[PDB]
Parts: C-alpha cells; structure tokens; sequence
DNA sequence: GACTAGATCAGAAGCAGTAGAGCATGCATAGTTTT
C-alpha cells in the first residue's frame, strides 16, 4: 500500500509541476510582452 | 583428408584466428 | 473509402499479429502509395518492431516512426485520425517544436482534457523517481491534501499525526519489544490508515496509545506536562471504533 | 573437384528429441536448428551456388514426391538464402517447438529405408553436376527399429545402396539420457566407422562443434589465371599454368536497387555530340594529348598498338644467384608457376629437373612476362619452390616455382638524405631486452580483415532482422594493457638513457 | 487497497482537468487579444 | 517404321582478375595583404 500511494503520488507531482512551469511562464512573460 | 571441413569439402578446416599470444 | 488519397507510407515490421504483407494489402486497398523504402517524399515510417533498421531511421532524424496502431486506428475509423505520442517513439526536428507547444514532455496535453487511460499511459511514459525522502514525501502530501481538500478520503487521515505505542516495557528502550499482542496488528493497521508510527518518543510525538495495562500513565502524564507541546492520551479502543466509522472520533470520550 | 556439394539435413521428430535432462541446456532439436542456421550462414557467405535441404523423419505430416507416409521435406534442394533461415528460426525456442508440433505433429513411427529413398529421390532430382552428396542423420535413437527386424535388414540394404550411388552418410548422434552407443545399429548405415567412434558417448558429437564454429570467408575453388608457355629457346617450349596463391579479398560490388518496389535497375552509358545531340559511335571519336603547346592525334587502334611489344608467355633470360634478389625489392604480390601436360607432353620432366637443379645450384630464373595480348613485358625471376609438408603430411607449402616481379629504374624513389646517428650498447641491449619481452609466434592466418567482417555481420543483420549486429573483436589492435604489464620498468629505463629529461616526444 | 488506485486517479484526474481549464482560458484570452 | 537414349561438339553466359578512369582529402609551398 505505501509504496503504490508514494510512487503514484510523486509521478503525479512531477506532471502538475511541469504544467505549473508552463502556465506560470505563460501568464508572466506572454502578458509582459 | 584428415582435418577436413565439415561445411566445404576439398578444403581444410581453417583453425580460428588467435592474434597475438605473448609466450 | 479514398481515405489514403495520394500518401506515401513506408512499413518495415513484419513481427506482429498480421503479418506485413497484410499491412501492404490494406494499404493499397485504402489507396495509400505504399514505398518499401523511406524517401523525402514518404510521410511517415510504420513498425512496431524496433529491429536494426528502425534504429537506423532512428540514428537519422529526417523521418518519424509510427507505431502500426495508427494505421489500425485509420482503418477503424476511417478517417485520417492526427498523430499522437502514444503512436510515436521518434520524431523530426519540426516535429518535435510542433508538439513541444500543444503536448508536455509527456503524453498529457495542455488544450485537451484527460482520461483515465490516457493518465495511465503517461504514468506508463515515466521511468523512475526516487530522488525524495520520507520526510519530504510527507510534507508535500499533507500540504497536496490541505490545498486540494482531500482530508475526507477514508485514507490519509491519520498522516498529520505521529502515534507512539507503549510496546516497550521501558519507555524509550529499543531492546525490549514487545512483539506478541494485539498492540502489534493495532500499531500496523493504523500505519496502513496513514498513521506515522515514531518508534522514539521524540517531542514531537501528538499522539499515544494505551492498552489494558494502565501502569504507566503516571509516567505518560509526566512527560507530557514536562514537554512544551501536549499529547492526549488514547486507549486502543478509540482506533478500533473509529475506522468502522472511517473518521477521527472525538478524543473526549477516550482521553 | 568438379561439381556442386548437395546437403540434406536429417532431423528426427521423435518424443525422445524434445525433452531436456537439465533445466539449464537445449533440447536435441534446438542444437539440431542451431546447426543447421549455422550452416546455412557459413554456406552463404563461403560458397553461395551450393544446394542444401532439410527434411524431418518421425512426424505425422507427409509433403513427398512419392508420397510416403510420417516424411515432411520442409526445404528440397535449392540455393541458400535469407528466406529459408528465417523459415527455420521459427522452431529455435519452446514456442517454435510448439509451433513445429502443431504445423507437423510428432512421436509417430517411420521407417529409415523410406527416408533414405526420399532423400535419393531429392539428390536424382538435381539438375546440375554435383562433387559431392551427403546426408547427415541428427537423433539421438541408437536403436530406431529393435522390435522389428526385418526394417532394420531394408535400412541397412537402403544404406548400402546408397553408399554404392556415391552418397555419403554422417550420424550427429546427440545427448541421451543412457547413452548414445553406435555398435548396435549405426555400424552398417554410417559409411566410415572410425576405430575411435566405437566405445558409448554419454555426450553430443564433437563435430557439432565445427558445425557451430561460423566460417565467414569465401572459398575459391582451384582456377588457374592462365595456361601459358615456356620458351626456353625458339625450338624448346613447355606448357605452364599460373596460380595466385595470395589473392586480396574486396567487398562484393554494390548493386543498384529501385527505391519504390526494391528491384534491380541496369545502367548504360551513352556519348553524345552536344550540337546535334544524336549517340557518337566510338568509331568517330580519337584520342589527344598535349605536349609541347601542340596537339598530338591517335587513332584508338594506334593507342591499343603502342603497348604490342611480344606474344603472351614466358621467355627465358637466363639463371641468377639467388644471392642478388633483395627483398625490399617488392612490387607485386607473387605468383605460383606449375607444369601443366595438356597443352604439352613432357613437360613435367623438364619441369622437374630445372626445379631440382635450381635448388641445387640455388639459382633462379630470370625471365621476360607477357601476360595478356597488348601489355608491355616485365621482368620476373622464378624461385624454386620445395615441397614441404607438416606433422600430419598435410602439404603447406607445393612444389613449383615462386614468380616475383622485378622493378625497373622507375619505379624507384629517390630518399632524402639524413645523417646517421648509431647508439651505444646500453641503449642497444636495452632494446634487445624489450624485443624480447613481446616475443610471439607469427602465422600467415592469425589475423582477420575486420572491414570485411564486421561488412559481413552488418549483412547478416540486416538480412535476418537481428536486433543489433554482431561486434568483431579485433584482433590487429595491440593489446597496450598487456604490453604494459610485460615490459614493467624497461620503458622508463630506456626513455631515461634514450631521451633527455626535457624531450615531451608527444608535441 | 483495491480501490485505493482509483480513489488516487480521480482526484489527480480533477486538478488536471482544473488547471488545463486554467491554462486554456489563459491562452485563448491573449491570443484574442 | 516410329520413337527414344547417350555421346559429342560448339556457342553463350557467369565469374575472376587486371587495367584505366574518375572522385575525395591533405598539404606544401608560395603569393598576397595587413600591420
């Protein structure tokens, strides 16, 4: 049980993470310019 | 005869190459 | 069906359920211009078998390489269906920019919803990820679950607290287990409900857990008047009737 | 030897040939499939215009001319290709076993005297001329037919039979679990029983080893570069042949395919006028060159004369010490020159005894060569040759004469001149000492051409779809790590007392 | 723990479908403008 | 009578080897330009 929760939960954090990179990048340097 | 090649009859089994052996 | 009208496919897997041949017959009866060997003009490469000469194609980026479920796709429906990343293992320059805007690193997509299968798949896509530890682990979950309000999932509930046991004859001595009691199933259900078993009464400990033998509560109470932070004391009861209930149960009535 | 080898592979079908003593080994059959893939590779890659076959005794389906009973030929006798290699690989694991059940069955009885007639009735099928015909029996049964007697008495008449034919027989007798003994049955059937080859082998035969061992250079069959005459005066002339002993191995030429459908596209090459554009036959065309600042015109025909200076063949010059021949002196590779009796009778005495007093006398004969019609002579010297055999009388070296090109005052260079520095005797033995540690014994065949082996390996690949090619190790590499560990300290003594301190021999 | 997978699947289905909203309000709204 | 089989010779095709031609890579040196 630990060990399918933690494996699912930081493969889901690392593709929230990289959405998060790309909207944050969008919302700042695409309204900037 | 003797030695022959099991693949090419009428040509000896060649041995395989060894390189260089350091005595 | 002139669905294939006027392209150029390019099939070099023949390991497969239907055999290649088949893949050319169906081809050309679509209308596709079959080619048996890539060329500028070609649009894509088929196999579903990395044999040397996909690596070959592979070593050269000129040309993609699509696995054979698009074409079975394409027949399925009928219609020219777009590339995705599940089809493809390798693609062009161009194609990479192309997809970098519309698709992440992984198969999930930024302007198109998603689906179970399809986040399975990209889970599939990741290879590993154990540059973390279990404090850090524990950390970003309790934060994910306070942002996200996941705190009334059946599990997770006991993780932002930490439970000491009294499993050692002696407190704080690690050569005196006590394995052989029910406090043994009790302390391993409750770390499968989420619950941080501390196996050293540490400062931080928020929660303990009494059995049958009321010996050394004085010595409990004492430590925790000494400590700056407050634990309540539990009995084993508590836990027992509240998972049927799968909620954390007032302490008042188990103090 | 004049002919083609024509091979069939017998491969049993029986119960006994399917089942593994260890956990950890192959199966009878896989070992039988593996040689065969084997063989099969090593035949295209040495002689490509041989026929091979493969065919299965023991299973339940029939595919024969004359259509006996539990007898499947799967390959009949054809060239070898990629084709019939991957029809074979798939039986290689426990799935293509499974698969080869069920496509032909197994565990059936058979008789052999109706294999042996299959596989004559493959042989006479032949068209071509054939040197050799064998068949080669892979079971592991020492005892086929012990209940019935009167089939072991038609196998053996069978086998008889074809030994009288000019049919060879091998027995690739494999693993059994008690033992694989030939005495009982397999004396009469095998065409040679070795002295050796009768006590019981509890293990796989040894010549499956040579099998396995892939043999990845083409083999030439005897050919002689051209039949040629010895004129030792205007009266006096001997027939001779010449041979190339040493001969460089190229690459097989590229061909060119058609991208689309992947067939083969001829070439042709056209010359044209660029005015009226219409083809300009060679009869209207000549030749120039330019010497002088002036145009020198020749007829095609006139050019082809310029090089007609004698008739093709040998002409004797005269003997000469063999003492003046030098050998870095060397401009082509040598050649081998043998007497040849059909073109002239009594040529082989007068061969023998020039050779004989060549040696003798240790002298060789100075000559003037004209291979073709329209090339410029050279000049050879003939070497006699001794005939000089190993341990097992195997010949190495024949007996004849060794032609080596002499060069003329052109095809030599002129070195620029350098002074010359002698070192003393520390630095001398020094160097003995290091000559000595890397000592080895040399042969003409223990090194391998790795762009050809490696051009062979990637062909293969590609052909078989394997998943990566074979890496070949080469052997031409020094081995610097075992250089190192051998000589130990003698290099930085000889850099010490060779180089000066600040020398840095790298920049 | 048979149902824990799926218990996991549908919330980290939801952010995503959240935060893709997100981020395509965020795109079509610049390039409009 | 009709028909076939085996021996014999020549013609033609395939393959091996050589010579001749063409196309990359380097660099050796000198010439020219810049400071």
């Amino acid at each position: 049980k630990e060990a399918l929760e933690t494996d699912l939960y930081k493969r889901f954090i690392l593709v929230l993470n990289e959405k998060k990179t790309k909207i944050r990048s969008l919302h700042n340097k695409l309204l900037n310019a | 005869c003797p030695g022959e090649s099991l693949i090419n009859p009428g040509f000896k089994s060649k041995k395989p190459a060894g390189g260089v052996d350091f005595d | 069906s002139n669905i294939f009208e006027d392209v150029e496919f390019c099939v070099m897997s023949g390991t497969d359920s239907q055999p290649k041949p088949d893949l050319e017959n169906r081809i050309a009866e679509f209308g596709g211009y079959i080619v048996q060997n890539p060329g500028p003009d070609t649009y894509c490469v088929i196999a579903g078998s990395e044999n040397i000469r996909v690596k070959n194609i592979i070593l050269s980026n000129k040309h993609d390489v699509v696995k054979p479920a698009w074409l079975l796709e394409c027949f399925k429906t009928k219609s020219f269906v777009p590339w995705q990343p599940r089809f493809m293992i390798h693609m062009c320059p161009s194609t990479k920019e192309h997809f970098a805007r519309e698709y992440d690193c992984y198969g999930d997509s930024y302007f198109i919803d998603t689906d179970l299968n399809q986040l399975k798949e990209v889970f599939s896509g990741i290879k590993n990820s154990n540059e973390q530890t279990p404090e850090e682990m524990a950390s970003l979950i309790a934060d994910l679950e306070y942002r996200y309000s996941w705190d009334c999932s059946p599990l997770s509930m006991f993780r932002r607290h930490t439970v000491y046991l009294d499993s050692y004859a002696v407190i704080n001595d690690l050569s005196t287990k006590n394995e052989g009691t029910r406090l043994a199933i009790k302390a391993l259900e409750l770390r499968f409900h989420g619950a941080k078993v501390v196996s050293c009464l540490a400062e931080g400990v928020s929660h303990v857990i009494i059995g049958e033998d009321h010996s050394r509560v004085a010595d409990f109470k004492a430590f925790r008047r000494t400590f700056k932070r407050k634990f309540k004391i539990l009995k084993e009861s508590w836990v027992t009737d509240s998972i049927d209930k799968c909620e954390l149960q007032e302490e008042n009535q188990y103090l | 030897y004049s002919g083609r080898d024509s091979l069939i592979f017998l491969v049993d079908a029986s119960k006994a040939m399917f089942e593994s003593q260890s956990e950890d080994e192959l199966t009878p059959f896989d070992m039988s499939i593996q040689c065969i893939q084997s063989v099969y590779i090593s035949k295209i890659i040495s002689s490509d215009r041989d026929l091979l076959a493969v065919v299965f005794y023991g299973t339940e389906k029939d595919k024969n001319s004359v259509n006996f009973k539990n007898i499947y030929v799967l390959q009949e006798l054809d060239n070898p290709g990629a084709k019939r290699i991957l029809e074979l690989d798939q039986f290689k694991g426990q799935q293509g076993q499974k698969r080869f059940q069920d496509m032909m069955g197994h565990g059936s009885d058979y008789s052999l005297s109706e294999v042996l007639w299959v596989c004559a009735n493959l042989f006479s099928d032949v068209q071509f001329k054939m040197s050799h015909k064998r068949i080669m029996l892979f079971t592991n049964e020492d005892n086929p037919h012990g209940n019935d007697s009167a089939k072991a008495s038609r196998a053996r008449t069978k086998a008889g039979d074809l030994r009288d034919t000019g049919i060879f027989l091998d027995l690739m007798h494999l693993k059994k679990p008690g033992g694989f003994d030939i005495s009982l049955f397999y004396r009469d059937i095998i065409s040679i029983a070795e002295d050796e080859d009768l006590r019981v082998h509890f293990e796989e035969s040894s010549k499956l080893e040579d099998l396995l061992r892939k043999v990845r250079a083409k083999e030439t069959r005897k050919r002689a570069l051209s039949r040629l005459k010895l004129k030792l005066n205007k009266d006096i002339v001997i027939s001779v042949g010449i041979y190339n002993l040493v001969q460089k191995a190229l690459k097989p030429p590229p061909i060119k395919l058609y991208r689309e459908t992947n067939e083969p596209v001829k070439t042709k090459t056209r010359t044209f006028n660029t005015s009226t554009g219409g083809l300009l036959l060679p009869s209207d065309t000549k030749r120039s060159q330019i010497y002088g600042s002036r145009q020198i015109i020749l007829e095609k025909e006139e050019t082809e004369e310029l090089k007609r200076f004698d008739d093709p063949g040998l002409m004797l010059m005269g003997f000469k010490p063999l003492v003046l021949l030098k050998k870095h002196h060397y401009l082509r590779p040598s050649l081998f020159v043998y007497p040849e009796e059909s073109l002239v009778i009594g040529s082989s005495t007068l061969f023998s005894a020039l050779l004989i007093k060549c040696l003798e006398k240790e002298v060789a004969a100075l000559c003037r060569y004209t291979p073709r019609r329209n090339i410029p002579p050279y000049f050879v010297a003939l070497v006699p040759q001794e005939e000089e055999l190993d341990d097992q009388k195997i010949q190495v070296t024949p007996p004849g004469f060794q032609l080596v090109f002499l060069p003329f005052a052109d095809d030599k260079r002129k070195m620029p001149f350098t002074e010359k520095i002698m070192a003393t005797p520390e630095q001398v033995g020094k160097m003995k000492a290091i000559v000595e540690k890397l000592r080895f014994t040399y042969r003409s065949d223990s090194f391998e051409n790795p762009v050809l082996q490696q051009h062979f390996r990637n062909l293969e690949a590609l052909a078989l779809d394997l998943m990566e090619p074979e890496q070949a190790v080469d052997l031409t590499l020094p081995k610097v790590e075992a250089m190192n560990k051998r000589l130990g300290s003698l290099v930085d003594e000889f850099k010490e007392l060779v180089y000066p301190p600040d020398y840095n021999p790298e920049g």
